[PDB]
């Protein structure tokens, strides 16, 4: 009882190609559902919508969510990373739990224990990929509350189905500690950079191609003017040159002007929006396949559901204006990827003849074609780290559409609850999570200096990423990783 | 210290008229000059900005290529000659002199950023209409 | 750079005008220069620099810069203070200065 | 050799809001010049609009046929309504087709013409894959959408198969 | 195989890097807006298959290869300047220049400028020699041959152009009716596009508007030449596993039939990858390119380049070469300005690959 089972370790070390980030926080865990496993559905919610129809069980267990970068990186360390490195990726995980206390409603209950274990077998439903709240707090002096575990399973409307499922040795702990080590499956480096060149401008400007394109389909003005004339694709007509590789897939998003007077005065917010359907439930496409948020020189427009939107500190839950939230732009990937609010391109819709003129049509969506290249969606200091891959017969490019690292074996879910003894009871403790990161340096010989990240030096009421006069920590703006530049 | 204008008139669409600004009472060379156009009911619009000795000139977008700027130092005059006027250009034109600088870039002291226009002229009405 | 279409205040009070700005405009730290013009007369520079009043300017006329949006607070409103105010700043992407949309202060007396 | 007890959209924790924000409401109300942009939190209340990591596998639309024959149209639609693929001017029917749910949950009386466990990660064979906005919106121009009849592969897809030639290249060679 | 040629390398841009944009050429259009630099360095291009006055004694030639791939790689765009297919020809070494990002004819913050002199290189006099060896990365073979469980490969449909001019529609539809893709507002043509069959069997007079490769004959005119002067290749061998470029991929159902509705179908114009697909890549020709650089990117599919050959994440390094500039008589009293006066010169030698 009079023994301390762990110290407070919070720091970061910069060693070679590695970065070691240790984040300790304090948690407080109450009793969920009064130790009960309770069926939930839309029917207690009322089920006013079909596409919102769900079913599942809400369970007393909690869980530790460190899955967001703002847990493991100070706004400085995030700056020291994204400015100097092409890529990073997690290597190891080291988790600890210690200095357990149990309370009774307030005095010490010294004989109570705390059930905590990990699922390394990935047997339970995995909720950590949907970017929920409950994460460790970004600022170390904040005590956080543990979120409740609960899951969903198959249903027909509100009712369950026969194929649905329902759901462990748990080390019981106030002088005990709990630790475990987790190893990440090999994942490619997150690409924190922007290409110097655009896909369509990979050619040498000063020389011709040896390939020919068809310039003239007719001779002149009149009847029976048909002729064929050919030309060398070169500097004069860069657009028509033969190309080896082509931009990645596109699924069009409805364009939205941030200046509202330009925006249409109609309710296009839901019906207008693109989506997908699964078992006759149309679901919104969010954030969707990575696509540049906007064309060159238009920063006011953004895709309707395409990009990630973060709330500012203190922003309310419902009906907050566009000045209470943060909105993230993909403008870096405009090099290799189509714009969401633009079509992929045009095709031919018919055969021409001397009778009928040629026709074209717009491509509002394009799947994969051999020779497509693309960039994925960036991660943010406020953004998620990893997501779990579904277990399926096949998949393509498992990287999670919200950004981060897709894995068939993500960090295991760490479950915790108070052992029931009922008497009002709650526990606290300490958690020190430690992740080891690998770095990919940059050998770039580019002469002119890079775009970096800076703190604007000008007199201000408060400092960014600091505490206001009441001590409310604030992250003023989303920070992406892509600043340094690479060749294409 | 005075800054005037002249050359205004009734152009009608499609034709050019030079617009000149003569100035005395201050050193002509040591100050950078601006032209700023004001529609009757619309906020001040900055037409052009020319540096001292006229080495570098950077137009606004709307007028790019259909205007030109010439500054003759010897006679202490600022000359703005335009071309291919449409009826969207009918408005007053103020001859300005930039001095004050946006703070952090004052050391670089470029031709641009001297958007501070301490004093400027009486303006002249150039009306483009058929 | 956008200003309120109209601002209105009574004599003997505190009127404020504020021009919000973009990153290309005020994010860079570029100074925001305020102008006034009595109607149908040549505009006069008012607050040269971020918050400085030049020689020959009333003390009550004061303005500042914070974030991307500068503000101008006139104290002890006078009849002579009814006129059009204009917020200018340099815009980086444009590469030329952008004046505001214009404002007319209304003395309600 | 199994069937999922989850659906691709429902992988969420029902008890906790996301930290993400979506576009809830574009008008203050009925009127004229009401344009505005309001954002809200996605959560247990509205699940459909939450952001998700993986999207259901590809689809190529089939014509729907009912086992109750009074429901069907009075015409010989077997061949003319067939989904076929043309090769050297030869049209081959698409059979059995890419793996897709033969029918929506609750309807067993309809079966795809040339086509129910895979329905969790695989769209239904008779249903459009979704909608796609077909134009920009203006002040004078309303938002338009259209139906996605087929969709190829996209990064972030996952799909179940159905319950190899010598070529330069192939994708997911498992036979149909 | 082994090869040898004789080369001649002149002085490009008077030893100057020069910013160039479409405004130097007049601006062309939106699609053609580019920004980038031209370099005095030349580079040896032997990408194609068919590749396989007093003496200055002290003048040196500078040569290096970028095996870190740190420079823009312009060898994948099928440019002219190859080693000649006939061993007794002498040829000029092409000028190296590179493109970066732009808004129109302007340069963005992202745009990068390279000084090739900032790479370590070896300097050769007339006695000295230069050699290096390079091992290809592992790439697949290039095939040179010709209720179902598999469907044909992917297809972006091309318009059908005919070789008989009378058959064609009487209008200037050459550029307006051509399949293209959109990137950052600039419309780039789809050329040649996904690898697809050129025509149905029985019609040899039709071809895709831009899908096929087209070569010129010896000494062909640069602008608007007639059909005979060009050689239009066709992919028809692959018609077995690949759809016809000028044809739809197939058909889908547009609705749900009922007692009130007839069954309606519609044509698939373009087709993304489906599971169960098998396809052929594009053939190589004696005149065609060999390899192509895979742009270093987060993700891609089937890297084989669309103009054919072998896609590589590490193709052969660009071999950069230039003459060391030799100044003229410098003035007597010191002048800080960099020297603009140089001796008229060029170099020649032997290249074996």
């Amino acid at each position: 009882v009079g023994s301390s089972s762990g110290n407070w370790h919070c720091d970061s070390q910069w060693l070679g190609d590695r970065v070691i980030t240790t984040s300790t926080r304090t948690w407080a865990l109450p009793t969920y559902n009064n130790h009960l496993y309770k069926q939930i559905s839309n029917s207690t919610s009322g089920g006013s919508s079909n596409d919102n129809a769900y079913f599942g069980y809400s369970t007393p267990w909690g869980y530790f969510d460190f899955n967001r970068f703002h847990c493991h990186f100070s706004p400085r360390d995030w700056q020291r990373l994204i400015n100097n490195n092409w890529g990073f990726r997690p290597k190891r995980l080291n988790f600890k739990l210690f200095n357990i206390q149990v309370k009774e409603v307030i005095a010490n209950n010294l004989t109570s224990t705390v059930q905590v274990f990990t699922d390394s077998d990935y047997q339970l439903p995995y909720v950590l990929g949907s970017a929920h709240e409950g994460c460790l707090p970004p600022f170390p002096a904040d005590v956080f509350m543990i979120p409740q575990y609960g899951y969903l399973t198959l249903n027909d409307g509100s009712q369950a189905v026969g194929r649905s499922s329902f759901y462990f040795p748990s080390q019981m702990l106030t002088g005990n500690n709990f630790q475990f080590s987790y190893e990440f499956e090999n994942v490619p480096f997150h690409s924190s950079y922007a290409h110097s060149q655009s896909l369509d401008r990979l050619m040498n400007p000063l020389i011709d191609q040896y390939l020919y394109y068809l310039s003239k389909t007719i001779n002149g003005s009149g009847q029976n003017q048909q002729t064929l004339k050919f030309s060398v694709a070169g500097p004069s007509n860069m657009a028509v040159q033969g190309r080896n590789y082509i931009p990645g897939p596109s699924y069009r998003q409805q364009r939205v002007s941030t200046t509202v007077t330009q925006n249409n005065n109609s309710e296009f917010a839901w019906p207008g929006a693109s989506s997908w359907a699964l078992n006759g439930r149309n679901s919104l496409m969010n954030p969707g396949p990575a696509m540049a948020s906007h064309k060159e020189g238009e920063d006011r427009f953004f895709p309707l559901s395409g990009s990630l939107i973060f709330g500012k500190q203190g922003t309310g839950r419902d009906n907050v204006d566009a000045d209470k939230v943060m909105i993230t732009n993909e403008e870096e990937i405009k090099t290799t990827n189509p714009v969401a609010t633009e079509s992929y391109g045009q095709v031919a819709t018919n055969h021409q003849s001397a009778q009928a003129q040629a026709q074209t049509g717009w491509v509002q969506n394009q799947g994969i074609l051999p020779g497509m290249v693309w960039q994925d969606r960036d991660v943010y200091l406020q953004g998620p780290i990893w997501a779990k891959i579904p277990h399926t017969d096949g998949n393509f490019h498992p990287s999670p559409l919200m950004g981060g690292f897709g894995m068939k074996h993500p960090p295991p879910q760490i479950l915790i609850k108070n052992t029931p003894v009922f008497i009002t009871q709650y526990s606290t403790g300490q958690v020190s999570v430690e992740i080891e990161w690998e770095l990919q340096k940059e050998n770039s010989k580019r002469w002119n200096p890079e775009i970096q990240y800076t703190s604007n030096y000008y007199k201000s009421n408060n400092v960014e990423f600091a505490v206001n006069t009441e001590g409310v920590y604030s992250e003023p703006r989303p920070i992406g990783t892509r600043y340094l530049t690479r060749n294409l | 210290v005075q800054l005037v204008e002249s050359g205004g008139g009734v152009v009608q669409p499609g034709r050019s008229l030079r617009l000149s600004c003569a100035a005395s009472g201050f050193s002509f060379s040591s100050f950078v000059f601006h032209w700023v156009r004001q529609a009757p009911g619309k906020g001040l619009e900055w037409v052009a900005v020319i540096s001292y000795d006229g080495s570098n000139k950077n137009y606004a977008d709307s007028v790019k290529g259909r205007f030109t700027i010439s500054r003759d130092n010897s006679k202490n005059t600022l000359f703005l000659q335009m071309n291919s006027l449409s009826a969207d250009d009918t408005a007053v034109y103020y001859c300005a002199r930039g001095a004050i600088c946006s703070s952090t870039t004052c050391y670089l002291g470029d031709s641009y950023y001297f958007y501070g226009m301490d004093v400027w002229g009486q303006g002249t009405t150039v009306t483009v209409s058929s | 750079l956008t200003q309120p279409p109209s601002v209105s205040g009574a004599p003997g009070q505190r009127v404020t005008i504020s021009c919000t700005g973009s990153r290309s405009n005020i994010g860079a730290g570029y100074d925001v220069h305020w102008y006034q013009q009595l109607p149908g007369t040549a505009p006069k520079l008012l607050i040269y620099g971020n918050s400085n009043r030049p020689s020959g300017v009333p003390d009550r006329f004061s303005g500042s810069k914070s974030g991307t949006s500068a503000s101008l607070a006139i104290t002890g409103l006078q009849t002579d203070d009814e006129a059009d105010y204009y917020c200018q700043s340099y815009d980086s992407s444009l590469s030329g200065s952008v004046f505001g949309g214009g404002t007319k202060l209304t003395v309600l007396g």
